RNA sequence: CGCGGGGUGGAGCAGCCCGGUAGCUCGUCGGGCUCAUAACCCGAAGGUCGUCGGUUCAAAUCCGGCCCCCGCAACCA
RNA sequence: GGGGAACCUGGGGAACUGAAACAUCUCAGUACCCAGAGGAGAGGAAAGAGAAAUCGACUCCCUGAGUAGCGGCGAGCGAAA
RNA sequence: GGUUCGUGGAGCCAUGGGGGAAUCUGGGCGGACCACCGCCUAAGGCUAAGUACUCCGGGUGACCGAUAGCGCACCAGUAC
RNA sequence: CUAGCCCUGGCCAGGGUGAAGCUGGGGUGAGACCCAGUGGAGGCCCGAACCGGUGGGGGAUGCAAACCCCUCGGAUGAGC
RNA sequence: CGAAUGCCGGCAUGAGUAACGAUAAAGAGGGUGAGAAUCCCUCUCGCCGUAAGCCCAAGGGUUCCUACGCAAUGGUCGUCAGCGUAGGGUUAGGCGGGACCUAAGGUGAAGCCGAAAGGCGUAGCCGAAGGGCAGCCGGUUAAUAUUCCGGCCCUUCCCGCAGGUGCGAUGGGGGGACGCUCUAGGCUAGGGGGACCGGAGCCAUGGACGAGCCCGGCCAGAAGCGCAGGGUGGGAGGUAGGCAAAUCCGCCUCCCAACAAGCUCUGCGUGGUGGGGAAGCCCGUACGGGUGACAACCCCCCGAAGCCAGGGAGCCAAGAAAAGCCUCUAAGCACAACCUGCGGGAACCCGUACCGCAAACCGACACAGGUGGGCGGGUGCAAGAGCACUCAGGCGCGCGGGAGAACCCUCGCCAAGGAACUCUGCAAGUUGGCCCCGUAACUUCGGGAGAAGGGGUGCUCCCUGGGGUGAUGAGCCCCGGGGAGCCGCAGUGAACAGGCUCUGGCGACUGUUUACCAAAAACACAGCUCUCUGCGAACUCGUAAGAGGAGGUAUAGGGAGCGACGCUUGCCCGGUGCCGGAAGGUCAAGGGGAGGGGUGCAAGCCCCGAACCGAAGCCCCGGUGAACGGCGGCCGUAACUAUAACGGUCCUAAGGUAGCGAAAUUCCUUGUCGGGUAAGUUCCGACCUGCACGAAAAGCGUAACGACCGGAGCGCUGUCUCGGC
RNA sequence: UGGCACCUCGAUGUCGGCUCGUCGCAUCCUGGGGCUGAAGAAGGUCCCAAGGGUUGGGCUGUUCGCCCAUUAAAGCGGCA
């Protein structure tokens, strides 16, 4: 019963990236709330190597 | 001619396929003068613009030369015919003196090793390019130049050919494939002759799938769809069209011309 | 039994909506033409305008009931 | 060059709702988007107001006034001296 | 488009398009318009103060008192 | 996730039928054509993986927010 | 505050009830321990084996190893653990990425466009399981190893010495470079054998010390050699092309060479040399360690879908780029510089534990689901990755114990009958592999065909014909034929393996579909017609720029409808649509001002406003039906009745032709006749008063296909009589 | 078959079949019995009386119904 979920490193750091937000008017706006609001994490986390 | 084949399986009965009797000596294209990654893929940057268009064949690109004015004077012996996968007409390979190898959008009657040349020089001769007021009214030409220098447009579909009528100061008047009149610049050049593989029109597709391998998707007709995806559309247990049919995007789709009136293109052509 | 149209000499239609007279084609009847019939020519006759009541000075024609004929409707159940 | 809770100017700019239906009208130049400004910003020394031959840059508060007016003259909106 | 002004007798201040002056006996305004009579000088620019806000610091409360009070008095914008 | 398309890679046991072409023979003025043999075609056939999901039964606070079992469809293609 | 299926919290009821997550299965003796069916050990037993076993990628992130433990988590127990605590553990120039390359796509100097955010976009840059690039076999740890160590073998950089040479670019050229299907010639992994070689041992219960039983008979390896095969003509003249230049490529001409030889480059053997190396027996918690050995390490046969590989043949749908790498010359420099030897140095960053078809990934769970790549042995069954059993290896699924009721599930069998069951033979049966007979209508000649329906199939001895490896013989494998004979109820002896005919409707056909109630007669489809489009095409996305169309050009693009194929596709443009009409009527801003008005003492300043000139559209004239659409009513007539070819009359834009027809269309209607059945509302054939068929929303047919829907029959059956065990 | 809409629209699952029945009598059969246009045998009709029986098939989703073959008979109706 194949999920929604299929973990992809590269498909997640690429999509809801740091420097993805930024590239984007709007999501610089994210972020901007996500530092306001007081959040521990302001993008996903996700490493490789 | 064409090929048929034995039914040993339905959709198989019906196809037939062009022979490549001229096909020459070839299979392999020239790796200078061409190929080139041709960039497949069906619409615009994001959306789709042309419906039912994917998959198929892989293809590379034939960069075929279309103005010969470039090298005027300077003859060629025709190498070989070679099979391009990106027009419906036959391609000739030739080599010039000069040492440079073209293609050409090759005619038919075309013979290898034959030569030819373009210029005003030029013999009235299959395969020869002359700027058209250089040409017998009367003797069909094909790969034609719409205004001078602008390269090779009218003519180049397989069987394709164009006609001299006459000639008016500067103009010649030609009938194009579409029996349209219209007259063109004498300085634009054109090739004597009249593409080939003239049959094309006879092949039988035979099994929706060669449909596929040429790149056409399924086509949807728009009486099967609903009403919010086209204009011909709903209460079914098949229905007629209930208005004059139309596109999906509204306008009507037998009758409605189209060409714009306020063209500068008129004052050129005299009907269709 | 809802809604709409209609029923005029032997046949098929018009007249009616804007009430006072009922017209047309065919057929029917007499005369002619032809050896004779048909065709054709001349002339003629022929109708409670479904039916019962009502409106008016007067009704096919305007109003109402009854009857018959045709068209559409009879759905969510 | 980017940031800053609100406040500020400008460039854009809705709809639900109200009208006991809805279309002009209202909700509103409101929400939100964008750019810029700074501890403020805006405005500011008259081609002004208005009837007094009068006042005298701008800004902000109270009155004037829910007046004058505006308005499917409906719902409602609403100054300045 | 703005003004109370939604074409209305619609002026005034802005303009996108078109036409297109003048230099002070020149030129705008006083709610169509004209004549009187007044007012003001447009098409460059700057300017404190009084005003708004409160992330931050401090003071008070006929304010709350761990289901209340900020979502968090507790390593919470965390765990999840 | 799911739909489509673009770039680059990978996958499809084993069987079966046997097209065109060739070669020889036959035939004819020359042919078409007729035989064998070779040959290997095809959204061709039987059938695993693989992709499906036809009928029936179970499951129905499940093993499971779509599953299990038997049984079927396609399987070099518009294939996965 | 009692109520808002109210909000938060707590605790009840059902209930000691249903459950405890695949019916692959367990049993005993020792151990340990406060306490064990549940943990360690050993012996039996069962299950996986194209796996339920190995290796890799992603993802997961310490779950790896070890020492202590057991409150909680493990659907029971727990002395165990993937759980708690603590400590170890992941070692490279050559493996994978980065210091190399380019794909789609991103980004993007120029430059374009946008109210702002921002949208495009040439070169370049980023971008990979694609390209390019130097390593194998062993030993070692509790835990890492193509990294540590051993043996053998390579790769670039810098410097140095010796020797060649016009050396040299981000530029020119070559190459890299490429499809699908079918294939050859050799090899290799891998496997089967052996009368031969090496081995601890065993003769058990009647028999055998036998060319017996049983275990094992290899792996890596530079140079040079061989044995396969891939690559590539050498010269000389010219030269106007490869956007500078070339001595290079590309062209012409002439010499030699020519299904080769030569030079090259792989693979495969062999190779100096190095390493491994059962069974069984002995210790032994664990699960390793000796011994076997100075182990032997040889011969045949089968053999890849892997290698040689850019090999070959055939076909059309005609099959990436860039660098490395060669070569050619530019500025330069020619004491440089490259090239070749040989020495000596230099050689970074990140990953490397462990699970990995799963109790460690995606499914809230130790969830009977889902997950890409490679290896995946042996025997048999015609083949095979199938089926049955079994190697190595790994498991008995984290609740058990007894019983032996109903009832449910899954399974087996059955008297006589056989579909009488039922909406329907739904379900279950029947049949099933292979070899040989033998097969009808109809047909688009292919097909229908595995049509149907038959027989054979085991084992023993004899005779004999062909293949491949040796050599033309031996053995070893692989294809046959004939002749006698044995035994069972039965010989594809178990496991995998069509039930079959006849005749209708729909769709031609293989395909697609409502992920999670519909797979269909629906969609698609080749094909046919219509219509737009002459190229800065038409159409589509976009405010624009730009882009798809297309690096296409009417034998092509877009839009629509029908929908293989055959035979056909009637009549009507009155209304609507679309096409054509340089005339008319109407027609908005605008032009034009007849003439009127408000003001001033006036010059003036301001307003109106009729002619008449003024588009497209509309009206008006025509066309057009595989454009939207439409395609009559009423009376009357013939040698008996009946009907009605014929007629009369209204009505129209015209008044349904062919062909079909109680139909996927028929209301009345189980229409009326025939056919099938003992009996037939359905079914097949007819007839036509077609409520309300009918010609590309096609008409009527049609061989072949349909997990489509309907009606017969044969076979066989627990579907049923009617249940039973 | 309807009319009314009274409880139920925070849900009272509708035809038919199968299974399991049970009740009523306005008795289909078998028991009594009066009449009779009752010789007999058969019937007709009406009165008592369900105690127990009340078949199997073909066509239809059918209930009903039409048939085939029998029978002592092949009852009708209530129980959402
Ligand atoms: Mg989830
Ligand atoms: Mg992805
Ligand atoms: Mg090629
Ligand atoms: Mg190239
Ligand atoms: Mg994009
Ligand atoms: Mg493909
Ligand atoms: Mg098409
Ligand atoms: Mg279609
Ligand atoms: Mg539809
Ligand atoms: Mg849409
Ligand atoms: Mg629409
Ligand atoms: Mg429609
Ligand atoms: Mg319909
Ligand atoms: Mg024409
Ligand atoms: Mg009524
Ligand atoms: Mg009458
Ligand atoms: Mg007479
Ligand atoms: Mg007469
Ligand atoms: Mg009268
Ligand atoms: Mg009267
Ligand atoms: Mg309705
Ligand atoms: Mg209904
Ligand atoms: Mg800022
Ligand atoms: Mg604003
Ligand atoms: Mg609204
Ligand atoms: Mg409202
Ligand atoms: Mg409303
Ligand atoms: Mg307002
Ligand atoms: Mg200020
Ligand atoms: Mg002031
Ligand atoms: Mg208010
Ligand atoms: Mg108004
Ligand atoms: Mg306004
Ligand atoms: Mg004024
Ligand atoms: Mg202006
Ligand atoms: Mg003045
Ligand atoms: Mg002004
Ligand atoms: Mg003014
Ligand atoms: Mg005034
Ligand atoms: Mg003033
Ligand atoms: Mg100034
Ligand atoms: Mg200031
Ligand atoms: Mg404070
Ligand atoms: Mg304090
Ligand atoms: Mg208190
Ligand atoms: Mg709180
Ligand atoms: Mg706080
Ligand atoms: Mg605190
Ligand atoms: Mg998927
Ligand atoms: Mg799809
Ligand atoms: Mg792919
Ligand atoms: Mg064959
Ligand atoms: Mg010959
Ligand atoms: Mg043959
Ligand atoms: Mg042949
Ligand atoms: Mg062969
Ligand atoms: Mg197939
Ligand atoms: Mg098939
Ligand atoms: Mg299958
Ligand atoms: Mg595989
Ligand atoms: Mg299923
Ligand atoms: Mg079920
Ligand atoms: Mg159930
Ligand atoms: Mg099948
Ligand atoms: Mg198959
Ligand atoms: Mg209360
Ligand atoms: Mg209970
Ligand atoms: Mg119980
Ligand atoms: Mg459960
Ligand atoms: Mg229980
Ligand atoms: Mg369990
Ligand atoms: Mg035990
Ligand atoms: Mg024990
Ligand atoms: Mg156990
Ligand atoms: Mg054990
Ligand atoms: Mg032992
Ligand atoms: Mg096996
Ligand atoms: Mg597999
Ligand atoms: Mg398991
Ligand atoms: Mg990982
Ligand atoms: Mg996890
Ligand atoms: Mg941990
Ligand atoms: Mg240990
Ligand atoms: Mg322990
Ligand atoms: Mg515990
Ligand atoms: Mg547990
Ligand atoms: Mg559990
Ligand atoms: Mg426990
Ligand atoms: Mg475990
Ligand atoms: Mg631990
Ligand atoms: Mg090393
Ligand atoms: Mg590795
Ligand atoms: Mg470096
Ligand atoms: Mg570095
Ligand atoms: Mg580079
Ligand atoms: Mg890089
Ligand atoms: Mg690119
Ligand atoms: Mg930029
Ligand atoms: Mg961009
Ligand atoms: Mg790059
Ligand atoms: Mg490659
Ligand atoms: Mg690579
Ligand atoms: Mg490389
Ligand atoms: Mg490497
Ligand atoms: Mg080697
Ligand atoms: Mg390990
Ligand atoms: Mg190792
Ligand atoms: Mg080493
Ligand atoms: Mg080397
Ligand atoms: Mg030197
Ligand atoms: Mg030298
Ligand atoms: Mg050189
Ligand atoms: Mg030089
Ligand atoms: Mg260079
Ligand atoms: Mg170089
Ligand atoms: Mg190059
Ligand atoms: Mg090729
Ligand atoms: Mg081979
Ligand atoms: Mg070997
Ligand atoms: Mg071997
Ligand atoms: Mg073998
Ligand atoms: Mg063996
Ligand atoms: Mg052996
Ligand atoms: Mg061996
Ligand atoms: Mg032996
Ligand atoms: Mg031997
Ligand atoms: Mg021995
Ligand atoms: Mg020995
Ligand atoms: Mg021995
Ligand atoms: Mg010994
Ligand atoms: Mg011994
Ligand atoms: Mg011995
Ligand atoms: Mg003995
Ligand atoms: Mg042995
Ligand atoms: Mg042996
Ligand atoms: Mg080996
Ligand atoms: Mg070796
Ligand atoms: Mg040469
Ligand atoms: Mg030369
Ligand atoms: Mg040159
Ligand atoms: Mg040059
Ligand atoms: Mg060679
Ligand atoms: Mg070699
Ligand atoms: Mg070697
Ligand atoms: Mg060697
Ligand atoms: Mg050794
Ligand atoms: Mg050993
Ligand atoms: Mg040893
Ligand atoms: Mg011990
Ligand atoms: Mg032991
Ligand atoms: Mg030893
Ligand atoms: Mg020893
Ligand atoms: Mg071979
Ligand atoms: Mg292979
Ligand atoms: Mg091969
Ligand atoms: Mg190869
Ligand atoms: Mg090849
Ligand atoms: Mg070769
Ligand atoms: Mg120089
Ligand atoms: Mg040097
Ligand atoms: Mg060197
Ligand atoms: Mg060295
Ligand atoms: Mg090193
Ligand atoms: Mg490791
Ligand atoms: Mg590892
Ligand atoms: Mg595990
Ligand atoms: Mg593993
Ligand atoms: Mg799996
Ligand atoms: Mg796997
Ligand atoms: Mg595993
Ligand atoms: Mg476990
Ligand atoms: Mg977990
Ligand atoms: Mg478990
Ligand atoms: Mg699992
Ligand atoms: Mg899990
Ligand atoms: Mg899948
Ligand atoms: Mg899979
Ligand atoms: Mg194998
Ligand atoms: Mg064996
Ligand atoms: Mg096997
Ligand atoms: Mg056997
Ligand atoms: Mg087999
Ligand atoms: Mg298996
Ligand atoms: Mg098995
Ligand atoms: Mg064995
Ligand atoms: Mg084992
Ligand atoms: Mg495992
Ligand atoms: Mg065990
Ligand atoms: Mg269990
Ligand atoms: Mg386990
Ligand atoms: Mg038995
Ligand atoms: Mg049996
Ligand atoms: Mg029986
Ligand atoms: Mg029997
Ligand atoms: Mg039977
Ligand atoms: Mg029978
Ligand atoms: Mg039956
Ligand atoms: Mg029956
Ligand atoms: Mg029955
Ligand atoms: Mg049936
Ligand atoms: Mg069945
Ligand atoms: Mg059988
Ligand atoms: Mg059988
Ligand atoms: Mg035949
Ligand atoms: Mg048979
Ligand atoms: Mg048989
Ligand atoms: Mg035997
Ligand atoms: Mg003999
Ligand atoms: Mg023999
Ligand atoms: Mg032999
Ligand atoms: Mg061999
Ligand atoms: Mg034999
Ligand atoms: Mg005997
Ligand atoms: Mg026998
Ligand atoms: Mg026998
Ligand atoms: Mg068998
Ligand atoms: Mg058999
Ligand atoms: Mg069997
Ligand atoms: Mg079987
Ligand atoms: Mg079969
Ligand atoms: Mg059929
Ligand atoms: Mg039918
Ligand atoms: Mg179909
Ligand atoms: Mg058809
Ligand atoms: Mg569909
Ligand atoms: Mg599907
Ligand atoms: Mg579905
Ligand atoms: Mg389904
Ligand atoms: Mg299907
Ligand atoms: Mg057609
Ligand atoms: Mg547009
Ligand atoms: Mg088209
Ligand atoms: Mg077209
Ligand atoms: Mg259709
Ligand atoms: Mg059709
Ligand atoms: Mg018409
Ligand atoms: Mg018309
Ligand atoms: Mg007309
Ligand atoms: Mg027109
Ligand atoms: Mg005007
Ligand atoms: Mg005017
Ligand atoms: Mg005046
Ligand atoms: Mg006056
Ligand atoms: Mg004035
Ligand atoms: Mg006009
Ligand atoms: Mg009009
Ligand atoms: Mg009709
Ligand atoms: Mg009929
Ligand atoms: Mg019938
Ligand atoms: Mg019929
Ligand atoms: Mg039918
Ligand atoms: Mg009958
Ligand atoms: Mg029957
Ligand atoms: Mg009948
Ligand atoms: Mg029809
Ligand atoms: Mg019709
Ligand atoms: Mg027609
Ligand atoms: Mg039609
Ligand atoms: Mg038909
Ligand atoms: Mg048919
Ligand atoms: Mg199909
Ligand atoms: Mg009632
Ligand atoms: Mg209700
Ligand atoms: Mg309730
Ligand atoms: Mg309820
Ligand atoms: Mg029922
Ligand atoms: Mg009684
Ligand atoms: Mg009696
Ligand atoms: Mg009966
Ligand atoms: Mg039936
Ligand atoms: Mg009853």
């Amino acid at each position: 019963m194949k999920r929604t979920w299929q973990p992809n490193r590269r498909k997640r750091a690429k999509t809801h990236g740091f420097r993805a937000r930024m590239r984007t008017p709007g999501g610089r706006k994210v972020l901007k709330r996500r530092r306001q609001k007081g959040r521990w994490r302001l993008t996903p986390a996700v490493r490789k190597r | 001619a064409v090929k048929k084949f034995k039914p040993y399986t339905p959709s198989r009965r019906f196809m037939t396929v062009a022979d490549f009797s001229e096909i020459t000596k070839t299979e392999p294209e020239k790796s200078l003068v061409k190929p080139l990654k041709k960039t497949g893929g069906r619409n615009n940057q994001g959306r789709i613009t042309v419906r039912f268009r994917g998959g198929g064949h892989k293809r590379l690109y034939r960069i075929i030369d279309f103005k010969r004015w470039d090298k005027v004077g300077i003859p060629a012996k025709v190498a070989a015919i070679e099979y391009d996968p990106n027009r419906s007409a036959r391609i000739a390979l030739l080599h010039y003196v000069d040492g440079e190898k073209r293609y050409i959008i090759a005619p038919d009657g075309l013979q290898v090793g034959q030569q030819v040349v373009a210029g005003p020089d030029a013999p009235i001769q299959v395969g020869n390019a002359l700027p058209l007021r250089f040409i017998p009214v009367g003797t069909v030409v094909h790969a034609v130049e719409l205004e001078p220098k602008k390269g090779a447009k009218l003519a180049r579909a397989a069987g394709t050919s164009a006609q001299i009528q006459g000639r008016e100061g500067d103009y010649v008047i030609l009938r194009l494939p579409s029996g349209e009149l219209r007259k063109v610049h004498g300085e634009c050049y054109a090739t004597v002759g009249a593409v080939g593989n003239a049959d094309h029109k006879n092949i039988v597709l035979g099994k929706a799938g060669r449909s596929r391998w040429l790149g056409r998707r399924p086509h949807v007709r728009g009486a099967a769809m609903n009403p919010v995806d086209h204009p011909h559309g709903g209460g079914e247990g098949r229905a007629p069209r209930g208005r004059p049919p139309a596109s999906p995007w509204g306008w009507q789709t037998k009758g409605l011309k189209t060409r714009k009136r306020r063209k500068p293109s008129s004052r050129f052509i005299i009907a269709r």
